[PDB]
């Protein structure tokens, strides 16, 4: 019994906005910070549930 | 809202229905006392499909239990989840059937059917808009195939437009349990084809094989076999109780799976099924779900699906997955294996998606397929019947209760009629 | 200066009367005990006692004490006059002869004395409002007797009857087709205007608009009270186009025998789905002509229209009514009779409707109430005629009536009067 | 050689939740067609 | 105002009356010592209907107990709630009738009835405005069957315009306790049909069937049967003693239920009735209440409604409920069973709503039905009567106390005429 299991499609229609309008990251840092984003994507499952 | 009423009869039917309400209640979060204890709101929008609300706040299922002997029902009421059933819904005889089809359909069943038919009517008129009936029973016994087929015939007269579901545990020669199985089995098929709208055959031989080889458990019991039937049955009507991308109730399945009115015998399967020690090494993705879906050893029937041609198949996907990948897998199978699919019907596979997977699982698929390979089960039953009927063995009990051998001859011809007609579409060419 | 007297007879009339007086007190702010905490609009329904409380101008009449004793023990005990609540001992028990020949004779003397004691106090009396359910014993028995006595004692005063006829296919009693026709003979030549208020139509209204699947009688009575308030609203409230009670029969009655009419009301909405529509004058007037919104179970599309007296209360603008009415005439599904070119009598009032606290209705700026005379009302007289002929053909339930002092042959005159009335509707409807 | 049920089972126990009247008389419990207004406007005239 | 007096005769009548008074006292909150300790105003609102107020502030029922034997009289005096009755109202003989209608109607009844008629006159002249009489007796016992009907004749002779009610327990064929029973049954019916305004029939076998099937009690008794009858009896005057949306009294019921003067024999029933085990599984709603009401197994009579057609029926509802639901249910059942309803009177069902449910229940229903199926009881009774009378068996007891065979012939002819004229309207068509 998991609470996250009950989330359903058709709730994907408009729901707020995660990133606020006053803290927009610049283009320079978004390019620079892709190393951790790729690193986080690859090993997220390996350190949470694989252990 | 479009409710369905459940009727279970006979020894095997009660055992199947005993575990069905265990699975459904756990899915909807209902304790043995009938008080809702769920966590998510989606468990209550359509809970009235299966359960009735009572004053005081407890939910009672609309289930009817019928038998000629009180032995099995006294066992089911004392077990867990046995207090849910309304005490007024138990109807029983005092003589039993003894695997005598005539006794359960002509002499004893004919005098008790009036009482059980009354409570059947009472539940039906209580529902706002009835959708149909679902029956769990066995074709290898007296009380099962006797009143089971009698009840369907009677129900069809007062509800000619409502749908009907039956889950028939038919005998297999490898797993023999009674010496008079061929007699009463071929008699029920005669009457079952005329009335029921959806019939899904099941063999204990297949369930024993899937437990020993796929699930890989050393000592199976009837509890485990009943569990596999419960999961498959609940997956058929799951989309009727939860939101999803494509909704498809039981009426939609019948339209897309039945090309001709007499061809309504299907074979089912459930995926994924893994052993207790090998679930870490697998990946839960659509490509791996479909490969086990089409496995010949994964079906719930002794018939080999690779010995004939599929007429039409239906796949109910549960969980969250991309719709493009679902269809791409379906189209790919139909092209690479053009030899196993009938060609005069284009795109003979149906796909349905629902958003709520079973508890404790990430993705699941319930497979229903109308295949011409099902004729093999009728072929072997016919051989055993005619060999034993020629010497008129074990017959005087069937003929000793107002029945004549004329009905026996008619039944075997009609089942012969079904087999020949069912096969000739396999050889049909455009 | 302008007054009307209300007569309540029978359980059906009383149980809707107390709902009406609940609404009237809220409109004028009179507390249930009768006092006003903090101009003389109330004078049409109430009379000052000299110091403090205001008492209603109505008399309650019944033969059974169950409903009256409910009022006397209720929280409205201190409002009504103690001796204006006339009650008997023995019920009429669905028998018309009991209320018209046996028990009703000994009570009608008491009621007329009180009505006389109420008319002398009034100076500008306008007319009478009498409430009674036709399909009952005391409702039809006493109601016939009071109408006969008032017509000779007072004469030219206009009498308005708000009758509740039995529903077409559902009913409470089993012998009410008998005593419905008997009272029909009496009210034809003794009341100026009669209104059809069966229960089937009101059940449908609650189900569709208010979405009340299981309504009780109180919901029905509250809706009726709103119509009565609107009809009287022009008498006690200033308006752009005021309409008096005497200005009804001059504009609604084509011929003296044709004075049966059915009503409608709009808007009827809850307070949560009212956010999603603007309730413009153009659409509230269209909902008034919806055949499903008629207060009587009759389909107006089966006959012509003679006249329509429809009133707006709120902040409607006169130009808006003419624009809305012009659209109605251009519509083809609504057709009028050929010899009546103009058929709309319209009044405008500045007093928006009020709502009882805890009531089903919501408060809005606009409301329209209609009294319409149409040829389609001939169906209801036929359907009761069909039911009566089925039972009378074998003289069922007759021994209860002949044994109470009424002649056996009286049923012949009652039946023959309805056939005469039908002949009038079919005769007037044909073109020239 | 008979429990408490000796004709008293016509009216027995019947806790407070059972006895209360039905679930709604003359009112709608549907979300969209209910009568209660929100907290913001306890009284406002419903038009234009 | 509009109060009624109660008179009871015979052993069965006395038991019925004692349990009825117990039930009424419990419902109105009157202790066995006659002191008022109610909890609601509506309890004391209309207490004048059944009780009298004496000095000291205690209440005594206006009940008159009549008999020829002091045994049951002393038993009911010493039993519970035996102190409410006024000691003067006890009038009894010293010999007894010995189950002989002639002995109870001509020899001792004629000489004893003067005092009981005096006390009846005293009560009737003492009450403010009499509404009617109600009498509890049985048609099998000689003393009740004779003295009660003689007193009915006298009371109707002296008070012409009032209403008379009789709650009579008619003989049953399967449950028989007397051998001369058909004789005095027919003799009672002949006199009863002439004078009684209403008649209500109860069957011991019907009560046994109800309590064994619907109630599922292992050891029923006369206490339980009397409790059922008493509840059904108080259901009639509930609406007279309590407020309601559509109030209805005895005269209203008579007018709306009796089409023709001699067709005034009704059958009653009570709802809801559920066992202790199924107490919490039920939901109290108007649809299920009407279903149980119209269920043939709930009737207090052995006559089967499916063997005849209803002329008129009435349903008194107790509790807070919507009128539209009741009206729609009545229309729906009348349209669904149109073949079972007489067709020359439209809307032959009367419904009444009362706002005070019985103590302990949120809702309850009382049913009074006038159907053509009641002729079967008279048919069986007349068959037994003629079978015994063709041999003149047991006839010397009746012939030796003033009567002769012409009275028996006249009674048989009157019963046959009633049966024939009552059957005529069953097949009469419009
Ligand atoms: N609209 C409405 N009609 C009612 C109400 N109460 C009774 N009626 C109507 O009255 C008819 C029966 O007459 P009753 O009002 O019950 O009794 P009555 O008018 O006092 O006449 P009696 O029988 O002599 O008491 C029914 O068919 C109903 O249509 C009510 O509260 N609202
Ligand atoms: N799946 C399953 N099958 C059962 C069970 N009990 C009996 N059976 C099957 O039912 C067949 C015998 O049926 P039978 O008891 O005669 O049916 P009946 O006449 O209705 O009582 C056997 O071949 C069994 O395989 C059970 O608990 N589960
Ligand atoms: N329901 C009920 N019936 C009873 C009771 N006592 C006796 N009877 C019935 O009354 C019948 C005999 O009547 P009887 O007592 O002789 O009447 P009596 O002569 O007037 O006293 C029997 O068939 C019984 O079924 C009782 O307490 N309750
Ligand atoms: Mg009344």
């Amino acid at each position: 019994g998991c609470k996250a299991m009950y989330q359903t499609t058709n709730n994907d229609y408009g729901q707020p906005f995660l990133q606020d309008n006053k803290t927009v990251p610049t283009y320079n840092e978004l390019v620079e910070a892709q190393t951790e984003v790729t690193r986080a994507e690859k090993q997220l499952k390996n350190k949470t549930v694989a252990t | 809202m479009r409710e369905i009423v459940h009727i279970q009869g006979g020894q095997c039917g009660n055992q199947i229905g005993a575990k069905f309400w265990e699975v459904i209640s756990d899915e909807h979060g209902i304790d043995p006392t009938g008080t809702y204890h769920g966590d998510s709101d989606l468990q209550l929008e359509r809970i009235n499909v299966y359960y009735n609300e009572a004053t005081g706040g407890r939910y009672v299922p609309r289930a009817i239990l019928m038998d000629l002997e009180p032995g099995t029902m006294d066992s089911v009421r004392a077990g867990p989840f046995g207090q849910l059933f309304r005490p007024d819904n138990f109807v029983f005889g005092q003589t039993g059937a003894g695997n005598n089809w005539a006794k359960g359909h002509y002499t004893e069943g004919a005098e008790l059917i009036d009482s059980v038919l009354d409570v059947v009517r009472k539940e039906a008129e209580g529902c706002d808009c009835l959708q149909g009936f679902q029956i769990t029973h066995s074709l290898g016994g007296g009380t099962g195939s006797g009143m089971g087929t009698l009840l369907i015939s009677k129900v069809r007269e007062e509800y000619p437009d409502r749908i009907m579901e039956t889950f028939s545990v038919v005998p297999s020669p490898k797993v023999s349990d009674t010496v008079v199985e061929p007699y009463n089995a071929t008699l029920s098929v005669h009457q079952l084809v005329e009335n029921a709208d959806e019939c899904m055959v099941i063999d204990n031989e297949a369930l024993y094989d899937i437990c020993f080889r796929t699930l890989k458990l050393t000592t199976p019991t009837y509890g485990d076999l009943n569990h596999l039937v419960s999961a498959a049955m609940s997956g058929v009507t799951c989309c009727l109780r939860f939101p999803g991308q494509l909704n498809s109730d039981l009426r939609k399945l019948a339209v897309n799976l039945i090309p001709f009115p007499r061809l309504h015998f299907f074979m089912i399967g459930f995926a994924p099924l893994t052993s207790r020690g090998s679930q870490q090494y697998r990946a839960l993705t659509v490509p791996e779900l479909t490969q086990q879906m089409f496995d010949a050893k994964n079906m719930m029937c002794a018939a080999d699906p690779r010995h004939g041609r599929y007429l039409t198949a239906s796949a109910l996907f549960r969980g969250r997955m991309s719709t493009k990948e679902v269809d791409e897998q379906m189209l790919n199978v139909q092209n690479k294996n053009s030899s196993y699919f009938v060609e005069w019907i284009p795109n003979n596979i149906k796909s349905s998606i629902c958003d709520i997977p079973p508890k404790g699982l990430k993705m699941a698929v319930t497979f229903v397929g109308n295949s011409t390979a099902i004729q093999e089960m009728f072929k072997r039953v016919a051989e055993q019947f005619t060999a034993m009927f020629r010497r008129k063995a074990f017959l005087h009990w069937y003929t000793g209760e107002g029945m004549d051998e004329m009905e026996f001859t008619e039944a075997e011809s009609n089942m012969n009629d079904l087999v020949s007609e069912y096969q000739q579409y396999q050889d049909a060419t455009a | 200066m302008r007054e009307v007297i209300s007569i309540h007879v029978g359980q059906g009339g009383i149980q809707v009367g107390n709902a009406c007086w609940e609404l009237f007190c809220l409109e004028h702010g009179i507390q249930p005990d009768g006092q006003m905490p903090s101009d003389d609009a109330f004078n049409t329904f109430f009379s000052e006692t000299g110091a403090g409380k205001h008492v209603p101008r109505a008399v309650f009449l019944d033969l059974e004490p169950t409903v009256i004793d409910e009022v006397r023990t209720g929280t409205y005990r201190q409002l009504f006059h103690p001796e204006q609540l006339i009650s008997g001992k023995e019920d009429a028990a669905n028998n018309f002869a009991r209320g018209h020949y046996t028990i009703g004779k000994e009570i009608v003397d008491l009621c007329l004395d009180r009505i006389r004691k109420l008319a002398d106090n009034c100076t500008g009396l306008q007319g009478f409002l009498v409430f009674n359910s036709v399909g009952g014993g005391t409702g039809s028995g006493l109601g016939s007797l009071l109408l006969e006595r008032l017509s000779v004692d007072y004469g030219k005063k206009s009498k308005l009857g708000f009758t509740i006829y039995p529903s077409p296919q559902v009913s409470t009693a089993v012998v009410e087709p008998y005593n419905s026709i008997l009272s029909t003979h009496s009210l034809l030549e003794h009341t100026d205007v009669a209104v059809m208020l069966d229960n089937e139509a009101i059940y449908d209204i609650c189900r569709r608009n208010l979405d009340i699947e299981r309504p009780t009688y109180t919901n029905l009575n509250r809706l009726i009270a709103q119509v009565i308030s609107s009809l009287t609203a022009s008498l006690r409230f200033d308006g752009a186009l005021n309409v008096d009670i005497t200005e009804f029969q001059t504009n609604l009655v084509p011929y003296p025998r044709i004075h049966f009419m059915l009503s409608s009301y709009a808007p009827i909405i809850s307070a949560e789905k009212a956010y999603h529509e603007q309730l413009s004058v153009a659409e509230i007037t269209n909902s008034a002509f919806e055949p499903a919104n008629m207060m009587a179970k009759c389909d107006p599309r089966h006959g012509k229209y003679m006249a329509c007296s429809m009133m707006y209360r709120g902040d409607v603008v006169p130009k808006d009514v003419n624009a809305s009415i012009a659209t109605i005439k251009t519509k083809r599904t609504i057709q009028f009779v050929d010899w009546c070119p103009t058929g709309f009598k319209v009044g405008i009032n500045y007093q928006p409707p009020t709502v009882v606290p805890g009531g089903d209705l919501a408060k809005v700026m606009r409301a329209v109430c209609m009294i319409s005379n149409s040829t389609a009302i001939a169906e209801v007289f036929s359907r009761l005629d069909h039911k009566f002929d089925l039972m009378y053909a074998k003289r069922a339930f007759v021994h209860w009536y002949v044994g109470e002092g009424m002649e056996e042959g009286e049923f012949s005159e009652a039946r023959e009067d309805l056939a005469a009335l039908e002949k009038d509707y079919e005769e007037v409807g044909i073109e020239t | 050689a008979d429990e408490w049920n000796a004709g008293k089972c016509i009216s027995g126990e019947a806790t407070l939740k059972e006895v209360q009247t039905d679930k709604d008389l003359g009112k709608t419990n549907r979300f969209g067609f209910r009568n209660i207004t929100k907290d913001g406007d306890e009284n406002r005239v419903f038009g234009v």
